[PDB]
DNA sequence: GGCAGTACTAGTAAAGTACTTGAGCTT
RNA sequence: CAUAAAGACCAGGC
DNA sequence: AAGCTCAAGTACTTAAGCCTGGTCATTACTAGTACTGCC
């Protein structure tokens, strides 16, 4: 699934460039790996490679759930600052449960 | 008790080992022709200079890109409330303990 | 000498000069009204501050 | 830290060394002068920290090492170029 | 003796910890080991 | 932002009246008066002068709050005497001390100058 | 203090009253006194309240 | 006039609990 | 009637 | 040999309530394209 643009919405600069989500980052990086593994799977490649792509793969549609998993490196957007992962969004104080609700 | 100068050393220590990292890099990769080298053109002083002013700026202390494991809470704004407020501030001492 | 009838108070008050620091907090500053205004872009909740 | 400690971190710094021709690189000492600001044409003045405050500006000195250069090119004559106020 | 009490005492208490920071046990005695010292003592002993 | 103008104290604005006058049905022959802008320095006076008439049982003042300037004043006659002719006589009283105060305070300054 | 004094006034023991004004010695102690008391007031409010 | 090099601009990395797990001892 | 983002750390208040 | 329970070993967790200010940086590297200079 994809989340609609309320529960992602961007960042609107002084109108000159819209910046946005830890979400439409990520799944901007789930976009782009699953055409590279449509692709290599048309070609068909060395067949390892797509073992690679599947697990780096993986690792992003795992980490968008949960950025906070132990033994994995936690995947960082920009800046030096690790993504908002959904559970971070739903789990602690301030999160929508207690947070919000 | 670290001041200024332990702190600003342990600082200046792997910043400057950046710059040689990048004097090694350009220089090992404009060697490889052997034709020269030129000294001026493989030295990038935003290194030293970004990099003293960044952490002396935001207080986060060591690498930005460590920024982690990076320890935090030096540097300070200083307190201009009251000349007290400001003798208070520059004499003082932190605890690393969280 | 009571202010507003003039009469002596019967116990004696201590009263002496001390020394007395305004602070920095202040009432001004620290009252906020709130009423349907700005709302949180993500939330739909009203604005924090 | 500035009249000891950065002398013992340029000092103590490993010569670098390099490659067939050699280049090694070794830094003389270093020199400090009284906080100057260059300008966006580039003309250098002194600056007070009052106009550092008022500006914006980084109240800082420029930073100079000598860097001796040897090059060894196996005819028996490595030359070595030394740098002034890098 | 003393007793955990207060605050770290409700937290034993609410939380059911497996190992308390002070167990202790409360022993009466039903015969003349009760009014006596001495049977007491041997009880003492005994316990220990 | 909140305070009040220098003046809450005794300027009067649109409608208000000086003196409001409301009789108490808790005693016979009791009334009780409200005076708008005015503080201690005229009700002190007022209760201290009521307290030597014969026929006033009662004579008190508050202000039910400092930040608003009011008073509230409660009279208790003996039967057959209003107590608004206990407050006029009253005041009329008064004027009549503060005037012979007045001239005798200048008879003293003229004399304390050679006399 | 010299070592191995456990009588009153090297342990802490406060002659003075507040009126008369402490010496020094019992001045510090009562510094350290009132430290315990200031920590057991941040540390308590957290595990009360959870 | 064509080719090469350099520079600039735009993509892009304490304690305490439960839970599990491995070993150790028996029908 | 709309725009000033979000986050981060630090200082402080009860 | 199967299976049984019981021991240590290991991973993993949450840590007060509300409120007020400020500073700060949103990246720095690599690759590609365009422009200028030299042959």
């Amino acid at each position: 699934p994809v989340p609609p643009l309320s529960v992602r919405p961007a960042v609107v600069m002084q109108g000159s460039a819209r910046n946005q989500d830890d979400l439409t980052h990520k799944l901007a990086d789930i976009v782009k790996i699953n055409n590279q593994l449509r692709r290599n799977e048309q070609n068909g490649a060395a067949a390892h490679v797509i073992a690679e792509d599947v697990k780096l793969l993986q690792f992003h549609v795992a980490t968008m759930v949960d950025n906070e998993l132990p033994g994995l490196p936690r995947a960082m957007q920009k800046s030096g600052r690790p993504l908002k992962s959904l559970k971070q969004r739903l789990k602690g104080k301030e999160g929508r449960v207690r947070g919000n609700l | 008790l670290d001041l200024a100068g332990p702190l600003l050393a342990f600082l200046f220590r792997g910043m400057f080992k950046n710059l040689l990292k990048e004097v090694r890099i350009y220089a090992q990769k404009f060697i490889d022709r052997g034709k020269d080298f030129n000294l001026e053109l493989a030295i990038k002083t935003r290194i030293i200079s970004d990099g003293l002013k960044y952490s002396l700026a935001t207080g986060n202390w060591g690498d930005q890109k460590k920024a982690h494991q990076a320890r935090a809470g030096v540097s300070q704004v200083l307190n201009r409330l009251t000349f007290a407020s400001t003798l208070s501030h520059l004499r003082r001492l932190n605890s690393p303990i969280g | 000498y009571n202010g507003f009838t003039g009469r002596k108070i019967t116990s004696q008050i201590f009263i002496g000069p001390t020394y007395y620091q305004r602070l920095k907090h202040m009432v001004d500053d620290k009252i906020h009204s709130r009423a349907r205004g700005p709302i949180q872009i993500l939330n739909r909740q009203p604005m924090e501050g | 830290f500035i009249q000891m400690s950065v002398q013992r971190i340029v000092e103590d710094a490993p010569p670098i060394d390099l490659q067939p021709p050699r280049y090694l690189l070794k830094f003389e000492q270093i020199y400090l002068s009284k906080p100057t600001h260059w300008e966006r044409d580039g003309a250098p003045s002194p600056m007070m920290p009052n106009e550092a405050r008022l500006r914006n500006l980084t109240y800082s000195a420029p930073l100079y090492v000598d860097i001796t250069k040897t090059v060894i090119k196996e005819g028996e004559e490595q030359l070595q170029t030394q740098h002034q106020k890098t | 003796k003393n007793v955990t009490l207060g605050v770290p005492r409700l937290k034993e208490l609410i939380n059911i910890s497996k190992k308390p920071k002070t167990p202790s046990l409360t022993v009466f005695l039903l015969g003349q080991s009760a009014r006596d010292a001495e049977r007491a003592k041997d009880i003492l002993c005994r316990l220990e | 932002m909140n305070a009040p103008p220098a003046f809450e104290s005794f300027l009067l604005f649109e409608g208000e009246k000086k003196i409001t006058i409301n009789k108490d049905t808790k005693v016979p022959n009791a009334c009780l008066f409200t005076i708008n802008k005015e503080d201690h320095t005229l009700g002190n006076i007022i209760k201290s002068q009521l307290l030597k008439d014969p026929q006033v049982l009662f004579a008190g003042y508050k202000v039910p709050h400092p930040l608003e300037h009011k008073i509230i004043i409660r009279v208790q006659t003996t039967p057959d005497y209003s107590p608004q002719e206990a407050f006029t006589n009253a005041i009329t009283d008064l004027i009549s001390e503060l005037s012979l105060l007045e001239e005798r305070f200048r008879v003293a300054i003229k004399d304390k100058q050679e006399g | 203090f010299i070592k191995d004094d456990y009588g009153p006034e090297s342990r802490g023991f406060v002659e003075n009253s507040y009126l008369a004004g402490l010496t020094p010695t019992e001045f510090f102690f009562h510094a350290m006194g009132g430290r315990e008391g200031l920590i057991d007031t941040a540390v308590k409010t957290a595990e009360t309240g959870y």
